[PDB]
């Protein structure tokens, strides 16, 4: 019930590294699937207390969901792709050519809205196929790497619940409505005033905060470490701040 | 308030396929047709494994072809899934066996590229058209060539053929 006003997953679960982790989707609209796999990561982490820490691989999900999660890259949906992880199972998977996990992802990385040594963005784009095998060498396969949930939800438009249910179980994810004014944003806490809307793309919360008094939510973007504050953004907490709040899922891990 | 919710509360039991759950709230009479961001249904979740939710959701008049964000109807997500009990169950409601979405992606497209003979079979007693164009330039014949199965690489052939 009781909650403190900064509380920070990194911190309180300093044994799990996929929580400070941050990712780049390079090119595809996965705004679902890398929020989910990097919750789904964190909390496989902590649900084992760190027994257990894999990195959930971004490109099984995005690639074997298939209808039911959305149309591959160019876009998806969290309840479909937690619940396919509970329903079926995700895979290891580092991050783009990195030998790390059954299935590292297969998308280089891009630039998004920002002026850095890599190549600018294609804008969403071309659905990588889905093969069931690993990565030759990686050594347990596919149908021995599978990660399952124990079971898939929403949280309530409320803040409490959201707040209450990072406290206890680990980052979640969730959508917001996007603004021109968003791309471009360095530090502080965002609040959106001159711009246009562009979509809503999925990312991954994980703490909360008060800065100089304004409130906020501590977010893990997908776009990569020179993107925004090395990848993290704070948002507005309680209004619902850009529809923020209005979609939150997260599930259990499996035992064992 | 109850609408948004009971949309939601309907939309988690028929994605977490809670049948009593489902039985109830939609006899109070949740919306059933409820619609979130993207564009999914109930039906559309429970075209998932859930049969008698995807039975009361008809009965009680959900369009049995709403379509997303992307344009897959149940059918479509069906298709993909398996569930041949479910499909059956979906044409005869009216399915529409050639629900087109933004890549030109049929019933029939999606379920030779996810491999299975058994619905493609069905779709194809029902009037599913062979040839069609999905964009990228690929029939259901290239989509059943292009990934991994042969098997209904031939079936799709042969019916063409004779065409």
């Amino acid at each position: 019930l009781k909650l403190p006003a900064s509380f920070d997953a990194r911190e309180q679960w300093p044994q799990c590294p996929t929580i400070k982790e941050i990712r780049d989707q390079g090119s595809c609209g996965s705004c679902w699937a890398f929020g989910a796999v990097e919750a789904i990561s964190d909390r496989i982490c902590i649900h084992t207390n760190a027994h257990v820490s894999v990195e959930v691989s971004a490109e099984d999900l995005l690639t074997c969901c298939g209808s039911m999660c959305g149309d591959g890259c160019n876009g998806g949906y969290p309840a479909e792709a937690w619940n396919f992880w509970t329903r079926k199972g995700l895979v290891s998977g580092g991050l783009y050519e990195s030998h790390v996990g059954c299935r590292p992802y297969s998308i280089p990385p891009c630039e998004h809205h920002v002026n850095g040594s890599r190549p600018p963005c294609t804008g969403e784009g071309d659905t990588p196929k889905c093969s069931k095998i690993c990565e030759p060498g990686y050594s347990p396969t596919y149908k021995q790497d599978k990660h399952y949930g124990y079971n898939s939800y929403s949280v309530s438009n409320s803040e409490k619940d959201i707040m209450a249910e990072i406290y206890k179980n680990g980052p979640v994810e969730g959508a917001f409505s996007v603004y021109s004014d968003f791309l471009l944003y360095k530090s502080g806490v965002y609040q959106h005033v001159t711009g246009e809307m562009m979509g809503g793309h999925a990312i991954r919360i994980l703490g909360w905060g008060v800065e100089n008094g304004t409130p906020y939510w501590l977010v893990a973007n997908s776009w990569n470490t020179d993107w925004g504050d090395n990848g993290f953004f704070k948002i507005l907490r309680g209004q619902d701040h850009c529809g923020i709040e209005s979609e939150v899922v997260a599930g259990i891990p499996r035992t064992d | 308030h109850h609408g948004s919710d009971l949309g939601k509360k309907l939309l988690d039991a028929a994605s977490a396929g809670q049948d009593d759950e489902v039985r109830i709230l939609i006899a109070n009479g949740a919306d059933v047709n409820a619609s979130d961001t993207y564009g999914r249904t109930p039906l559309h979740a429970a075209a998932w494994g859930h049969l008698e939710i995807v039975d009361v959701l008809l009965a009680y008049g959900a369009d049995v072809n709403a379509s997303d964000k992307w344009g897959y109807t149940p059918l479509h997500l069906a298709a993909n899934e398996g569930h041949l009990e479910i499909v059956e169950v979906l044409l005869a409601n009216g399915a529409d066996v050639n629900a087109s979405s933004q890549r030109g992606q049929t019933p029939l497209h999606v379920a030779a590229t996810w491999g299975h003979l058994e619905i493609v079979d069905v779709l194809l007693a029902n009037g599913a058209d062979v040839n069609a164009n999905d964009r990228q330039g690929k029939t259901p014949f290239d989509l059943a060539i292009d990934n991994g199965n042969e098997d209904i690489a031939e079936v799709l052939q042969k019916a063409a053929k004779l065409n």
